[PDB]
RNA sequence: ACCCACUCGGCACCUUACGAGAAAUCAAAGUCUUUGGGUUCUGGGGGGAGUAUGGUCGCAAGGCUGAAACUUAAAGGAAUUGACGGAAGGGCACCACCAGGAGUGGAGCCUGCGGCUUAAUUUGACUCAACACGGGGAAACUCACCAGGUCCAGACACAAUAAGGAUUGACAGAUUGAGAGCUCUUUCUUGAUUUUGUGGGUGGUGGUGCAUGGCCGUUCUUAGUUGGUGGAGUGAUUUGUCUGCUUAAUUGCGAUAACGAACGAGACCUUAACCUACUAAAUAGUGGUGCUAGCAUUUGCUGGUUAUCCACUUCUUAGAGGGACUAUCGGUUUCAAGCCGAUGGAAGUUUGAGGCAAUAACAGGUCUGUGAUGCCCUUAGACGUUCUGGGCCGCACGCGCGCUACACUGACGGAGCCAGCGAGUCUAACCUUGGCCGAGAGGUCUUGGUAAUCUUGUGAAACUCCGUCGUGCUGGGGAUAGAGCAUUGUAAUUAUUGCUCUUCAACGAGGAAUUCCUAGUAAGCGCAAGUCAUCAGCUUGCGUUGAUUACGUCCCUGCCCUUUGUACACACC
């Protein structure tokens, strides 16, 4: 047939990253604790997800996509 | 139309490692015992075969 | 000189074979393993080679005599069956000609093939037996090609990573053709389903049809193939299966060391033809009668009414039977099979047309129909797959199939007005009557039909009739092109198709060549079906109108058969 081509640059793929993440819990003198990252009030998000902050935009990552609370 | 009558054909494809082979088979049913159809070939002519006669014998007439 | 008989010795031929031979053959090639009449000469697998060398003869050319080393499993003879021939003799056929028809080849366009062009213009096939073929009418899909974008649908096994998270997804932005979290920013989500690697698989319209199956085409519009018992031969084989005749036919008759048979042909099957005989029918139809319209009226004529009743089965339908067997008679012939004519008959060309179809051959075509398949290739930056867009249609040109034509046996306009084979909608939008609207194409409201019930009497077209035109590229012809309207579809640009106005080309019967065809056939003419969302100038079938000319032959071409040659048998590639 032929075989190859290309003007270089091949795409990659994607890392989903490190991160030791949840330590976004504050517990105080013993041992009280509250969370950071307010949590999403979806019937099928029991409290359990958290909104990220981006700008403006808070996101519920549960709602694989959906819906885009705002404070 | 006897083809369609008495003979049975099937090929089967037999898959061995060099390749595939083909078999073919045909089986052609005796007519005579067919039960439910013509008994013989369209060919079949069979002549009944008459009985040697003691003809002669002038007249005569039997009574009842 | 001639005729007859005989006899020595010649040149030969004929017929047999006791006998001989590996056979072909042979009155010797006989009288040979039952091996001896006398004598001469030569050969001992094939090449090397009649070569080297020595001797001898010769003017020469060369004659006679005449090795080895080495190489090699065969070379050779006769006969048999095939296969083949640019040998001979017969045949057969409208894919041959004769007698003719209607054409193609010339034109415009349609359509395949080449070629060129191209990002790509995917590809198979090239005499009959490639080129309107791959059911191949491609706008997406199809799709194989080109420009590019995702996804894994990477089984399973081992190992690694790893619950302090293996992996999963994403809103907005960026980006992108794209409202693809493809990637990136950002920071949640997911919880052992993945991810990495190795091994192993997996898909593929990737290769190989010169690895295969299966199927198909071709030889073949052909008539060939085989076994029993006997005859011939050491044998492979042959005869049977053949000079002639006859048939569409190895179909028969007849001749006959053959007799009597089996495959294939025939028979058989399907369809078209004939049934006032049989069984029937509100899903077919007839006569009568009720109800009823029109005209005439003297009873009459022509209609209406899926049931107002009665009877029938001619027409229609499809079960069962019947019918034809070239019958009767005649002419011809080996008075054989048969052929020919007249009568009758629905039918007498295998009744017409098909289906089925032995043995064998081909490197025929098909891996691009198949989750048929071996092997090779490729397998995540994919030759897997899907999404967007283009392409298969691209145009100096060569070749094929076609369509429409050059008019007056016609075009146009009114009017007459007649088929046959089909097909149609369930978990759906198929076939469409009727009513309106619209110049048309179409639109809209309803409706019947899963159908002998409705579309549909498919009122099809050629065709027939009365008119206009009047031989003028004319009103023959309708290519090309403009401008508008609609239909299919997500999508119509490179115009899917349909309609309207306009534009009005070549073509004035076609060189060399070439195709098909013998009766409801050729030709003309439409229609249904396949394909199909939409698109037939294609095909498969169908009926409508309906001829001229053979009813022969071997000139051409093609093939088959015998005879014959062969050093071929992987068979003249
Ligand atoms: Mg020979
Ligand atoms: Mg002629
Ligand atoms: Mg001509
Ligand atoms: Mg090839
Ligand atoms: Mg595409
Ligand atoms: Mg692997
Ligand atoms: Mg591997
Ligand atoms: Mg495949
Ligand atoms: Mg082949
Ligand atoms: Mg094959
Ligand atoms: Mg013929
Ligand atoms: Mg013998
Ligand atoms: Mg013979
Ligand atoms: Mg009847
Ligand atoms: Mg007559
Ligand atoms: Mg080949
Ligand atoms: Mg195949
Ligand atoms: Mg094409
Ligand atoms: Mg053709
Ligand atoms: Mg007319
Ligand atoms: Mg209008
Ligand atoms: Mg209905
Ligand atoms: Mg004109
Ligand atoms: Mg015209
Ligand atoms: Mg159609
Ligand atoms: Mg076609
Ligand atoms: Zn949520």
């Amino acid at each position: 047939k032929k075989v190859y081509t290309t003007p270089k640059k091949i795409k990659h793929k994607h890392k989903k990253v490190k991160l030791a993440v949840l330590s976004y819990y504050k517990v105080d003198a013993e041992g009280k604790v509250t969370k950071l990252r307010r949590e999403c009030s979806n019937p099928t998000c029991g409290a359990g997800v958290f909104l990220a902050n981006h700008k403006d935009r808070l996101y519920c990552g549960k709602c694989h996509s959906v819906y885009k609370v705002n404070a | 139309q006897p083809v369609n009558d008495f003979i049975d054909t099937a090929t089967r494809h037999v898959l061995m490692r060099q390749g595939v082979l083909g078999i073919k088979v045909k089986i052609m049913r005796d007519p005579a015992k067919s039960r439910t159809g013509p008994k013989a070939l369209p060919d079949a002519v069979t002549i009944i075969e008459p009985k040697e006669e003691e003809p002669i014998l002038a007249p005569s007439v039997k009574d009842y």
